[PDB]
RNA sequence: CCCAUAGUAGGCCUAAAAGCAGCCACCAAUUAAGAAAGCGUUCAAGCUCAACACCCACUACCUAAAAAAUCCCAAACAUAUAA
């Protein structure tokens, strides 16, 4: 059968959650970790890569590594570390249509989009859909000054959120 | 109609289907506006379980009923004939439409009991050991309620419960 | 050879 | 212990470079091209909320694609209690 | 090409702040001291109050007379609140809280010795009364299931209805009366005292017209 | 078999059949789903 | 207005009737006329 | 029974009627294979290998495609459309490529079609390729 | 598909479906091909080869099945329903399975 | 009955939350398939449903039992003109 999970580039480890799945099905975890880390040696560590491990009946495994997830691409292009906790109400990031176009060029090479021979327009429409779920707003043009203003306001909002979370956590301790 | 013949020749089986002669509906139905064979010939409410000439046209060679989509009967008439055929089989009026028996099977002798207008299957009915009072008498069904609207030539309506 | 009210 | 690599936080760079497009260690950041170097359909994309059934044309695949989704939503609502 | 159709929209609908059914007390806050007669006519005949829809579009319709004690209210409340979707559904009581005092005598006592002490309170209901009314951004098919479950557990014949099915019910009954082929009707015979029939009929039968017998409603009677 | 006044299919493999004058629910996947009309 | 169905694979070779006229027309013409036609044909086809 | 007012044609049918005309007018090769029940991966892969030669794969319901053909010049293509039917349409006859891709699957039958307004059979295509 | 796949194609060496698509009597045979060519049925036995022959000679459609035991089943779909052919096909599978083992 | 690929394990919280503990959104690829209606998994897998295709299922959308004590309890009957 096919095992499909997101494994970070160069950081495959024998621990859970992939390890147990591989062991239960008879595939060696150490072998995969070595093979995956070697074939993901040219990619910056920590990049989430969707992996497809094709397990043959004799328990010899073939791995099919694709392009990073769109969540990574949109988060990196916006400079954000975490998506919005309530998308649609709070804007956690801000990117331009040019950023999405550049992401589509790399993501369009993925086997999911490549095998369908879809135009790059279809991939861009897909990335915009994922952005609306992350809290990232796509704008036609963004200036360096406009991005600084939002970053300043976002920092204040995030700081207050930490205080509110601390209050809830501190209240739970008093309970 | 269409038959199917299985022939094994030289350790090889050949399955084929041939089109046999098909009967045609009699010309000039008295009621062309009718929507089913029954009302096209003004037969609604005018046939019973013992009208095998009518019933035999809607059954398979082994006594099975034919689909409603093929015969063209309406749900109401299709159900009436369905009950009429069951009663005709139970009355012994269709001796040439018996179930198919596999090779080497010979039914053992069973007690012969003449019966007619039999709604239920003999094996599925229990004896009436407690008849009950006159105001709550357990009755023995006779005939079928589907035929309640059949033309009645007597002043007394059909008694469906004895 | 069937009248409007003919019944088999 | 496992997370994404550090992200940039420079408005100038974030507005002049697509930071995450380049994923290789030896590669360089992808510089954003001028407006004239991008296709026209890129700037005609719907950046707002999805078009409603009334806005869509009854003779386009998008209209019937929207109606089919609404019918699936209704079927799911009705099936939840069943 | 399976033909799709427009789905109904509930954008104009608005859900109250308190969607769930409120708690009903066993007895009124101020206990009643004066003991009351039995007054069984309060559950007899057609209902005149709470027969029409108010806020919601779905409800449970009473098809008979009966008394609702606190045990029934708990069954209705817990079942509907547990089954309803608070975000998209709201429910309101269409019956008052138990207010009629029921007396009981001590166990093992003989006849006589005055009236019994008040034991519990009930809510009288007449046939044709809406008992609970639901609304919100939902269809009848969504709430019909659990509303019918509640209706079956009531001490009288009841059925879940909607604005459409309730109106169709009344239209069918009116049509049956208009197209009835029986030249004789209970109304005509009773109101004219034909055959001296009023010697075996109640004065209420002049208005009930054979559709009601005790607390029971006969929907197939014309 | 459990006697039931109302027969209900409990899974997709349950099937209703009328035998010996009464309705039965039979299930090969889950024999515990078998019901007899009471 | 309705193209003819495909000929059977085992049926003898069949040629459309519209070309039968073209086949005869070529024989009637003279080589000098066919030659002149050919010079323009070769250039036109390129 | 009084007949019921004919249901008005749905807007999707019109769009499909217009896309069929276009596919039939703006293309030259119009093969007609039986859309066998290949797995989703196999179907997608075989559809990507055909796209390498820009051989599109259309799929139209047999209740819209049939009426069109009935009233169109392609009245002899009707018998083919009894069941699942995918179209393999290209703007320039690239039969040899399609044929070699179609031969990788022994159980996928090529039923025929019409190249250059000429209704052919399977051997016709196998001959046009050679 | 599922019904036939449950039985499997273990004792079937080869299945050959020959039909003339332009003919008007091949609907049953073509439906038989669609069922046997399903991914589920084929996956049961990978050594069995489903061969679809498209001819325009005008002959009547035929289905030839070769079993591992060497026996053959010839089903002529000119006047046979897809269900009938599949039913007969399944029965022979059951017969040839017990014989070999 | 038939059939099921995919941005993507949407973000958030969470030791883990992958359609299916909760919160927010609920857009989009493919001709067609809900950021998922019901099961399931510690989390995943896995089985269905709503999709496409195929194509006349050409569905009813009213419900439903039984037990007592000496021994069941008229006999019987669906057919000849409402008297
Ligand atoms: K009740
Ligand atoms: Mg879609
Ligand atoms: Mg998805
Ligand atoms: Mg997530
Ligand atoms: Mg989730
Ligand atoms: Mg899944
Ligand atoms: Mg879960
Ligand atoms: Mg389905
Ligand atoms: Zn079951």
């Amino acid at each position: 059968g096919v095992i499909r999970a997101i494994v970070r580039a160069g950081l495959a480890m024998p621990g859970p959650p992939l390890g147990p799945v591989l062991g239960q099905r008879g595939v060696s975890i150490n072998q995969f970790c070595k093979e995956f880390n070697e074939r993901t040696k040219d990619i910056k560590e920590g990049i989430p890569l969707p992996t497809k491990i094709l397990v043959k009946p004799d328990r010899t495994f073939e791995i099919k590594i694709g392009q990073p997830t769109v969540s990574y691409f949109l988060k990196a292009a916006a400079g954000i570390e975490k998506g919005a906790r309530q998308t649609g109400k709070e804007v956690a990031g801000l990117v331009t249509l040019k950023h999405v176009y550049e992401i589509a060029r790399i993501k369009a090479q993925d086997e999911a989009f490549a095998l369908q021979d879809v135009p790059l327009s279809s991939v861009v429409r897909s990335i915009i859909g994922s952005a609306r779920s992350l809290g990232i707003r796509v704008v036609k043009d963004l200036s360096s000054e406009e991005l600084a203003a939002f970053q300043k306001e976002r920092a204040i909002f995030l700081a207050a959120q930490k205080e509110a979370d601390l209050a809830a956590q501190e209240e739970a301790a008093k309970k | 109609f269409r038959e199917v013949v299985e022939t094994q020749e030289g350790k090889t089986t050949i399955i084929e289907g041939r089109i046999t002669a098909t009967p045609k509906e009699s010309p000039n139905p008295p009621n062309p506006s009718g929507q089913c064979p029954i009302c096209r010939w003004n037969l609604k409410h005018k046939y019973n379980y013992d009208d095998v000439l009518l019933l035999s046209q809607f059954i398979r060679p082994h006594g099975g009923m034919l689909p409603r989509k093929i015969t063209g009967l309406c749900q109401e008439e299709h159900r009436k004939i369905e009950e009429c055929v069951k009663m005709a089989h139970r009355a012994g009026l269709l001796p040439n439409h018996r179930p198919r028996l596999p090779e080497g099977v010979v039914p053992k002798s069973k007690p012969q009991l003449n019966r007619y207008l039999t709604r239920w299957a003999p094996g599925s009915v229990k004896p009436i050991y407690k008849k009950g009072p006159r105001w709550n008498r357990v009755r023995m069904p006779v005939g079928s309620p589907l035929l309640r609207d059949n033309v009645c030539y007597s002043r007394t309506p059909w008694k469906l419960y004895h | 050879s069937y009248l409007p009210g003919y019944v088999p | 212990a496992l997370k994404d690599p550090d992200v940039c936080t420079d408005p100038v760079q974030l507005t002049t470079y697509a930071m995450g497009v380049n994923i290789y260690k030896e590669g360089q950041d992808v510089p954003l091209k001028p407006d004239a170097e991008y296709p026209e359909w890129l700037f005609e994309m719907n950046l707002g909320p999805p078009k409603t059934l009334e806005e869509l044309d009854p003779e386009s695949r998008e209209y019937w694609r929207r109606l089919r989704k609404q019918n699936i939503w209704r079927h799911n609502r009705l099936s939840k209690n069943k | 090409v399976k033909t799709l159709l427009p789905v109904p929209s509930f954008e104009d609908v608005s859900i109250p702040e308190k969607p769930k059914l409120r708690f009903i007390e066993r007895a009124p806050l101020v206990p009643k001291v004066r003991r009351e007669p039995k007054n069984l006519s309060d559950i007899r005949g057609p209902s005149t109050e709470a027969t029409e829809f108010t806020e919601g579009n779905f409800a449970i319709l009473a098809l008979g007379g009966g008394y609702l004690h606190w045990g029934h209210f708990e069954m209705m409340r817990l079942t509907i609140n547990r089954s309803m979707d608070p975000k998209n559904m709201f429910a309101i009581w269409r019956v008052p809280a138990p207010f009629k005092p029921i007396t009981r005598k001590s166990v093992g006592h003989r006849m006589g010795g005055g009236k019994g002490a008040i034991d519990h309170y009930v809510t009288p209901v007449k046939a044709g009364r809406l008992v609970v009314e639901m609304g919100g951004r939902c269809e009848f098919e969504e709430v019909q299931g659990f509303l019918d479950q509640v209706a079956h557990k009531l001490p009288f014949a009841a059925k879940a209805v909607s604005r459409g099915t309730l109106e169709k019910m009344r239209k069918d009954q009116e049509e049956r009366e208009r197209n009835n082929q029986n030249p004789w009707t209970f109304e005509r015979i009773a109101t004219a005292n034909m055959l001296g029939i009023r010697k075996v009929l109640s004065p209420y039968d002049l208005t009930h017209k054979g559709k009601y017998w005790g607390k029971f409603y006969m929907p197939k009677r014309v | 078999f459990k006697n039931k006044t109302v027969l209900k299919k409990r899974c997709k493999d349950c099937y209703l059949v009328k035998r010996r004058g009464r309705w039965y629910v039979y299930c090969k996947t889950h024999p515990r789903h078998k019901q007899r009309q009471m | 207005e309705a193209l003819a169905g495909a000929p059977l694979d085992n049926a003898p070779k069949e040629y459309p009737p519209k070309i039968q006229q073209l086949v005869q027309d070529i024989a009637s013409l003279t080589l000098l006329e066919i030659s002149d036609l050919n010079e323009l044909l070769k250039k036109t086809l390129k | 029974s009084p007949p019921s007012p004919p249901q008005e044609e749905i807007g999707l049918i019109r769009l499909l009627r217009r896309e069929i005309a276009a596919v039939f007018q703006d293309n030259r090769m119009i093969a007609v294979c039986q859309n066998v029940a290949l797995s989703a991966e196999d179907k997608l892969l075989m559809r990507h290998q055909l796209r390498k030669h820009k051989i599109l794969m259309k799929v139209f319901p047999n209740q819209v495609l049939k009426p069109f053909l009935e009233d169109s010049k392609y009245q002899n293509l009707l018998p083919l459309f009894v069941g699942h039917n995918m179209l393999l349409v290209s703007e320039e006859p690239k039969v040899k490529e399609m044929v070699r891709i179609l031969r990788t699957v022994p159980f996928l039958p090529l039923l025929g079609g019409c190249i250059d307004d000429t209704i052919l059979s399977r051997q016709g295509f196998i001959n046009y390729s050679k | 598909a599922a019904a036939l796949a449950r039985l499997g194609l273990r004792p079937v060496k080869q299945v050959r479906v020959q039909f003339c698509p332009f003919e008007k009597n091949v609907e049953s045979t073509r439906t038989f091909l669609q069922t046997v060519s399903s991914e589920k049925v084929r996956s049961t036995n990978l050594n069995c080869s489903v061969i679809a022959d498209v001819r325009h000679d005008g002959s009547e459609p035929c289905v030839d099945v070769l079993f591992g035991d060497g026996h053959r089943l010839i089903m002529r779909g000119a006047h046979l329903t897809a269900l009938e052919m599949l039913t007969a096909f399944a029965s022979h599978i059951r017969a040839r399975d017990a014989a070999g083992s």
